[PDB]
DNA sequence: TTCATCCTACCTCTGATTGGTCAAT
DNA sequence: AAATTGACCAATCAGAGGTAGGATG
């Protein structure tokens, strides 16, 4: 289904945990008075990654806006799954070694196979 | 090209991170650099995805519309559904 | 290293491999480990300013 | 023709970059 | 004992945002 990915390969309290995650996440991007210049990520920044590719040549701002939700909830949603691992072996630190574990457990995060060993 | 432009900034990555873990959580920074390289290759992935199919049918302008579609191409389906109501309000 | 991964990804994988590693060659990337600092002029500002005697920046009034 | 919105270049104004010490491990 | 390393602080400057003028669809 659509959403399979939200729990995919979670297991437990976790699953209800990104499951409530994506529920705010939805919620929000429902939200009717949005102002589309205010992001955590900068939207010229944003650009220039898609820029780099030189097979892009023109960029509609729709696109570098959607990518600034977009990483937000990526970032957050794996930051979230990796947390899991530094909390199953009892540290208050998050390795890269957890963000390579929450990759594992989804082949969503396939195309990070040589961006994480 | 600069070579940083590849990436988004750190300090805004990590910012996010913090935001998702508990206040007394503290990241490595091998895992900034980490999640960093993630969600620049996230964006890269998608647009060479959008790229293509733009070149394809002959349209200069990446929009928000070749986005989504790549993105449940890419398997990201949840990602296209969520942020299909989002750029339908920006375009009203 | 797997022969499969996700069917939807597995093409576009391969082509930003492509295009990962001719990235690299235009910036001039040669070894597997980034910079200890982005900018000179950061760099000395950082070294410049004034700290207090635990070493962090002297907090702002 | 008029409308929408891209590009680049230029201008404001600024927020990400940054390291010595302490403390946890 | 010794080594490793992440949080802490915020001012400067690389750069984000805004947009005029031109172009394109």
């Amino acid at each position: 289904g659509t959403w399979a990915n939200v729990n995919q390969g979670l297991q437990g309290t976790a699953r209800d945990i990104l499951t409530t995650y994506w529920q705010h996440v939805i919620n929000h991007l429902e939200s009717d008075n949005h102002d589309y210049k205010i992001h955590q990520l900068p939207l010229a920044r944003i650009k220039k990654v898609m820029k780099a590719d030189p097979e892009v040549k023109m960029i509609s701002a729709e696109a570098p806006i959607l990518f600034a939700k977009g990483c937000d909830v990526f970032i957050t949603e794996l930051t979230m799954r990796a947390w899991i691992h530094a909390e199953d072996n009892k540290r208050r630190t998050l390795q890269r070694s957890d963000i390579a574990a929450a990759l594992s457990k989804s082949d969503m995060f396939d195309f990070l196979i040589d961006i994480v060993p | 090209m600069k070579e940083q432009d590849r990436w988004l900034p750190i300090a805004n990555v990590a910012r996010i991170m913090k935001l998702a873990l508990p206040e007394n959580a503290k990241i490595a920074k091998e895992a900034k650099e980490c999640m960093q390289e993630c969600v620049s290759e996230f964006i890269s992935f998608i647009t060479s995805e959008a790229s293509e199919k733009c070149q394809q049918e002959k349209r200069k302008t990446v929009n928000g519309e070749d986005i989504l579609f790549a993105m449940t191409s890419l398997g990201f389906e949840n990602y296209a559904e969520a942020l299909k109501i989002y750029l339908s309000k920006y375009r009203e | 290293s797997p022969l499969y991964v996700n069917a939807k990804q597995f093409h576009r994988i391969l082509k930003r491999r492509v295009a990962r590693q001719k990235l690299e060659e235009q910036l001039r990337l040669t070894s597997k480990g980034r910079k200890p600092y982005l900018h000179e002029s950061r760099h000395n500002h950082a070294m410049r300013r004034p700290r207090g005697p635990g070493g962090r920046f002297l907090t702002a009034d």
